[PDB]
């Protein structure tokens, strides 16, 4: 069972006002429900399709039309890095090896014990600086194989 | 600015509100598009628009809407307050103003530049970039995105 | 409005978009995701036609069909080799990833995607690797889901969402992985949902009823026939294989049902493939049942009808017109009692009157979609008639298309138009005892009793002309609303009112009466439109009869010694107690009808009468619109022992026989001249369709497509010599393929749409002179009545505030799509469907009481004792009780009463 908890309602609330249309507010408030529990929950459909006015299928289909909103359960530190052509030349692909060879796992899939998710991103628009990768909300350029251990150990 | 006059009801005097909103969405390519980032920023699918009508005359929720890119805006300020034939004259090529260009890729110095818009690209690859690094030879090269 | 294609030069209207221009043309361009009913948007990239300039361009650009204006000076090319080679690898890329499952799909010989394939000449795959798969979801017991076979054309979702508002199907995913259902498993909630089996152009959604008995469409044989479950004149068209009823398919008419039908009336026909249905006419002597004969069983019933000393009929309201008169003839005009009660019928005659005594023009089911306001007073149009739901929800989007035809946008560009209005509605303003289907677009519902309905309706009508009766007591809080209503309807340029006969009340349809005549007197070109039961339900109400009532009463007593009922049930029109009290002494007790129902139980004779797939007549709808249905088969083939001839053919007989004494199975036509004969009224039911004789170039109507399979062995197992085909000696149509069904044929009446090179419904355009507009030729429907010079008064009687009586509860109303029509709840499909019984109860009087929100409870109306669970009902009125009308238990004739004692179920 899934219920809106308080501080989300509120802030999809106080979202809902800075619109013409309460619709307006959706990709936030899907944002606001996986920013508290890291994902969006099968009731979170109906709950924020509640909360804004709209129907679930319509929320339901914002949520599995955009990428960064995940319906389906993901560790903590998502880890996301960039294979695009600036990165493809520098070489993400070494740093995908090290990195899948260090989580024991393929890209879309968690650990064991729901850290480290492995994700690929289209572009993280910071492309001079080598291969890029984003974690959680923090962006690491520069990456070499080597460094891979040492910059996950910091995630816990 | 909104503490300090420069944003909310009466801005500096004139009649002017101009409330400003950030909207940090979720990623996908798509909606960069001019069309799509309407609907994207209308809480739906974005999926482009059909043009006419062009989002001038019905755009965001069916009012006008010009969609601009984050130079292009950032352009108006000087233009405003140092003049428009300072503008027109920077250089003298046809296309007026000054552009942020640089070079990706496995360059000796990547990142990107602020030049006069007439810049051959030679000149950005090798006096600006640098050029390519130790040991690699030039084969090709994308002039913009990826996408060109 | 002058383009030239290919070369040659044609004359179009220039306001609408070259797809439809050139299919109205006659030329052929492939198109997946255009529809003429959803606009056009320009998703799947199939109708590009080249398009020059200057006449002199050598060089055009590729542009779609659908999304070009069409305008004067206007140079393309359908038939350019870039042209065609882009249409080809359109399709070629669509198959990339569809399914080797044609043979399995439920829709071969009728599937869209086929024909554009076979069109764009593309017959070789080049593709090598894997295709996308999907899994399917559960989405009722109507439709089936095999997303495997998507296009992605956005038909479905388009129609669902902005057509028939659905809130419950969508898109899901994006980049080739797309996704068209519903957010999870389970029911699809909107009514209209059974037109997405035709309007998807492939074989995703196909509905289950058709999947269990399955027969391609070659094999299927086809007539014009009307559904039979509304009150309204949906057209269909009822396919047939092996002897009973496939399936039932929407059949253009671009005055009632375009291009869409109810699910009530798409599903719920499984009714004439019950295996309980009377085959034979039988006798009861005394405890045994004998088969009879056809002429056996005239002679029986003439020889026990001539020694009787007086003989009524009982009519129903869902025959024919021929039928109900044919009985007419058989027991004297006085004799004939209408078998609906006298409350069903009083309000019944009254909408009649305000339908044509009252100098206000009532709308086609198409013309809905014109008008500005609609006041819904006391309907629940959703329920009852629900196409008349879905012409509303058309026409309250018409303040976006003004919104859009005031900036220069083209009325086919359904996503500007959408854009432009962004949920701005003209004003409907909806009444009923409770919540409705039409509240999300509703600008305010009305849930109260029908007498402050009726107060509320007599109170616009008051503030709209001054000279209206007041209504003396609304308190200023109403006011308020009643003021809104009035200014949004004197305001508008064209509004709506659509009272009906369900919600139980004399006072609301005069009321609505009273606003309509408001509005006339004020110069808006206001329509009016009344929904009644069931469908004939008009013609019965313009023939006439004594009542329901007096019949039981002349049978009760000693008066009456015989009685023939014609296709009633009878315990839904009156108490089940006192209709057994009065047939039990009756000596003789006919029941013609096509169903098993609990009255022939009793019944001294069981004539085996025809359903509406095996029967031909005349049924008039809700605008007075005579139209006639066709026999779909011939119901002794395959069974050599079955008379069931129809009830004029049985009653006309019987009549013979009783003054002749020879039989006399008379033809369609002859009843027809007699009905226009006698009764004036219905002068219009001739024109209604071409006779018997009425030829195309010698050649008759053909009721079977050209390819109609297993001729020489569908009837192989009972004998191999095949027998004769049947002969149609009613009316135009032969039960063969021998006959003619051509697009060009100048006649109204098609039995199915099918067009070289065009299998699926999108052969509909072909039979249309331009796409989307009327049948070329007309379209078949007389109307009997045109609107009169004056009108009626204001009706001076407002009723009383409703005030809740200690100890009696007025029963509200509640009816149900599924369920709630006598022949169609008796589907088995509709079983699934249908919700569990219940008593509504608001929730201050069901803490009145011990009960609570599951607790059954048990109450008395007359000599049953009903036990049912309770439900709690926000919105009813305090002193009121909800009951699923037409349900099974609850007759619609409990609308209105009081049950007088309520009480928990005291187990
Ligand atoms: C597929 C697609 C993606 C686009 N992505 C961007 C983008 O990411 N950022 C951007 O500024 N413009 C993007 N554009 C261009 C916009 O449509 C639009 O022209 C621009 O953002 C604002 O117009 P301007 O260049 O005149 O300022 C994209 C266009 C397309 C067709
Ligand atoms: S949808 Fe049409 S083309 Fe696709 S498998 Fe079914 S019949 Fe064949
Ligand atoms: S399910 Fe049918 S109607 Fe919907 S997009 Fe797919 S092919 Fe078109
Ligand atoms: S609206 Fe009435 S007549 Fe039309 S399909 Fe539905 S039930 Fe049948
Ligand atoms: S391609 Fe990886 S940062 Fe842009
Ligand atoms: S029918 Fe025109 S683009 Fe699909
Ligand atoms: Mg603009
Ligand atoms: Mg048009
Ligand atoms: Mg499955
Ligand atoms: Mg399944
Ligand atoms: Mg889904
Ligand atoms: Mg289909
Ligand atoms: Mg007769
Ligand atoms: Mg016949």
């Amino acid at each position: 069972a899934f219920e809106l908890s308080a501080a989300e309602r509120e802030a999809i609330e106080h979202e809902m006002h800075h619109y013409e249309d309460p619709r307006a507010a959706s990709i936030e408030a899907l944002k606001i429900v996986q920013k508290q529990r890291g994902w969006v929950p099968d009731g979170a459909i109906h709950a924020i399709a509640d909360v804004l006015g709209i129907p679930a299928s319509d929320v339901e289909g914002v949520a599995t039309f955009y990428s960064q909103i995940f319906r389906q359960p993901v560790g903590r530190h998502v880890i996301r890095y960039c294979d695009s052509v600036v990165c493809h030349i520098n070489g993400y692909q070494g740093i995908q090896a090290a990195l899948e060879k260090k989580l024991n796992i393929k890209p879309g899939q968690t650990t064991f014990d729901g850290r480290f998710t492995l994700l690929p991103t289209c572009c993280l628009g910071n492309c001079d600086k080598g291969p890029n990768m984003m974690i959680d909300e923090d962006t690491h350029a520069h990456l070499t194989p080597e460094a891979i251990p040492e910059l996950l150990e910091r995630y816990k | 600015a909104t503490e300090a006059g420069l944003l909310g009801k009466n801005i500096m005097g004139t009649g002017f509100d101009f409330e400003l909103f950030v909207h940090t969405g979720a990623g996908r390519y798509i909606c960069g598009e001019e069309t799509a980032l309407i609907n994207s920023l209308e809480g739906r699918r974005a999926n482009p628009r059909s043009k006419p009508p062009f989002p001038a005359t019905s755009g965001a929720w069916g009012k006008p809407t010009c969609v601009n890119n984050v130079e292009t805006l950032c352009n108006v300020p000087a233009i405003l307050a140092n003049g428009v034939e300072w503008y027109q004259n920077i250089s003298k090529s046809k296309d007026a103003g000054t552009k942020l260009m640089g070079f990706s890729g496995r360059v000796k110095n990547p990142g990107l530049w602020e030049l006069p818009f007439g810049t051959t690209a030679r000149e950005i690859l090798e006096d600006y970039a640098g050029g390519m690094r130790d040991g690699l030879k030039f084969k090709a090269w994308q002039p913009g995105g990826a996408g060109t | 409005a002058t383009i030239h294609v290919d070369g040659k030069e044609y004359e179009v209207n220039g306001a609408d978009n070259l797809l439809e221009a050139c299919l109205s043309l006659g030329l052929d361009i492939p198109y997946f995701c255009w529809h003429p009913a959803l606009g056009s948007v320009g998703a799947c990239r199939q109708c590009a036609v080249k398009q020059y300039q200057n006449a002199e361009d050598t060089r055009g650009r590729l542009v779609m069909s659908c999304m070009t204006p069409a305008s004067d000076g206007t140079f393309i090319s359908i038939d350019d080799e870039e042209a065609k080679q882009f249409r080809e690898s359109v399709v070629e890329w669509l198959m990339t990833n569809h399914p080797h499952d044609c043979p399995v799909c439920e829709e071969g010989g009728n599937c869209h995607l086929q024909d554009m394939t076979v069109m764009t000449g593309h017959s070789f795959r080049r593709y090598r690797f894997t295709k996308r798969t999907h899994r399917n979801q559960d989405l009722g017991p109507f439709i089936s889901h095999e997303m495997n076979r998507c296009i992605a054309c956005y038909r479905c979702v388009r129609y669902y969402k902005d057509y028939a508002d659905g809130t419950d199907l969508g898109v899901y995913g994006a980049h080739d992985n797309v996704y068209f259902g519903r957010p999870e498993d389970g029911t699809l909630e909107s009514e209209f949902s059974g037109n997405l089996v035709e309007i998807c152009p492939t074989g995703v959604f196909t509905d289950k009823t058709h999947s269990e008995r399955y027969n391609r469409k070659w094999d299927m044989q086809f007539a014009p026939s009307i559904c039979q479950q509304c009150s309204i004149g949906c057209n269909i068209s009822p396919g047939e294989r092996y002897g009973e009823l496939r399936r039932i398919e929407n059949r253009y008419n671009g005055t009632v049902n375009h291009y869409f039908l109810c699910d009530r009336g798409r599903f719920g026909y499984g009714y004439v493939n019950l295996k309980d249905r009377p085959r034979q006419p039988v006798q009861r002597r005394g405890d045994d049942f004998i088969t009879l004969n056809a002429e056996q069983a005239m002679q029986g019933a003439a020889d026990i009808l001539r020694q009787s000393k007086k003989v009524i009929g009982i009519g129903s309201p869902r025959a024919s017109v021929e039928s109900n008169f044919a009985l007419r003839e058989l027991v004297g005009e006085e004799n004939f009692y209408t078998g609906i009660a006298h409350g069903e019928q009083e309000r019944l005659q009254l909408a009649l009157k305000v339908l044509r005594e009252g100098g206000i023009y009532t709308p086609a089911l198409r013309e809905i979609e014109s008008y500005d306001a609609v006041l819904v007073l006391g309907e629940d149009v959703t329920q009852t008639g629900a196409r008349v739901a879905l012409a509303v929800r058309q026409a309250v989007k018409g303040k976006a298309r003004e919104m859009a035809a005031a900036q220069k946008v083209a009325d086919w560009q359904i996503a500007a138009i959408l854009n432009i209005g962004q949920r701005a509605k003209h004003p409907l303003f909806v009444t009923n005892v409770d919540d409705t289907r039409l509240d999300d677009i509703a600008a305010w519902t009305y849930r109260a009793p029908v007498e402050d309905q009726a107060r509320l309706g007599f109170a616009i009508a008051h503030a709209l002309d001054n000279s209206a009766p007041a209504v003396d007591g609304i308190e200023p809080e109403l006011q308020s609303k009643i003021d809104v209503i009035v200014q949004a309807l004197a305001g508008a340029k064209k509004p709506l009112i659509i009272s009906g006969t369900n919600a139980g009340s004399l006072e609301v349809i005069q009321a609505a009466a009273n606003v309509a005549k408001a509005l006339k007197g004020r110069g808006a070109d206001v329509g009016i439109t009344m929904i009644a039961r069931s469908v004939n339900s008009m013609g019965l109400g313009i023939m006439g009869g004594g009542s329901l009532e007096e019949a039981l009463t002349e049978l009760e007593t000693g008066r009456a010694d015989a009685v023939v009922v014609l296709e009633n049930d009878l315990h839904r029109h009156a108490s089940a107690i006192r209709v057994n009290a009065a047939l039990a002494k009756a000596p003789l007790v006919m029941v013609v009808d096509h169903q098993r129902t609990a009255i022939m139980e009793n019944a001294h004779l069981v004539l085996s009468a025809a359903s509406f797939a095996e029967s031909d007549g005349t049924v008039i709808n809700n605008e007075g619109r005579a139209q006639r249905f066709f026999q779909v088969y011939d119901p002794a083939y395959y069974d050599s022992k079955t008379v069931m001839l129809e009830s004029w053919r049985w009653l006309h007989s019987l009549h013979s026989t009783l003054l002749s004494r020879e039989v006399d199975w008379t033809q369609l036509d002859h009843v027809i001249d007699a009905v226009v004969a006698k009764i004036p009224e219905l002068a219009g039911i001739k024109d209604a369709a071409p006779d018997a004789t009425f030829r195309i170039r010698g050649q008759k109507l053909a009721r079977e497509p050209h390819r109609y399979s297993g001729r020489t062995a569908m009837r192989a197992n009972i004998s191999v010599h095949e027998p004769r085909q049947p002969q149609d000696i009613d009316t135009m149509f032969t039960f063969s393929m021998e006959g003619n069904n051509q697009p060009t044929a100048h006649r109204s009446q098609v039995p199915f749409a099918w067009a070289p090179g065009w299998n699926s419904p999108q052969a509909w355009n072909k039979f249309q002179d331009e796409v989307g507009g009327k049948l070329r030729f007309g379209d078949p429907g007389v109307r009997l009545f045109e609107t009169s010079e004056n009108g009626l008064d204001y009706f001076t009687s407002v009723p009383a505030r409703f005030q809740p009586q200690d100890g009696k509860w007025r029963i509200a109303p509640y009816y149900h799509l599924f369920g709630s029509d006598e022949l169609s709840q008796r589907a088995p499909v509709f079983q699934s469907r249908m919700p569990q019984p219940y008593i509504k109860l608001n929730p201050a009087d069901a803490a009145k009481l011990g009960v609570n929100a599951g607790t059954r409870v048990s109450f008395s109306y007359d000599g049953n004792t009903v036990t049912l669970p309770v439900e709690i009902a926000e919105g009813l009125t305090a002193g009121q009780v909800g009951l699923p009308m037409g349900m099974s238990g609850i007759a619609p004739v409990l609308a209105g009463a009081h049950l007088e004692d309520l009480k928990e179920a005291q187990q």
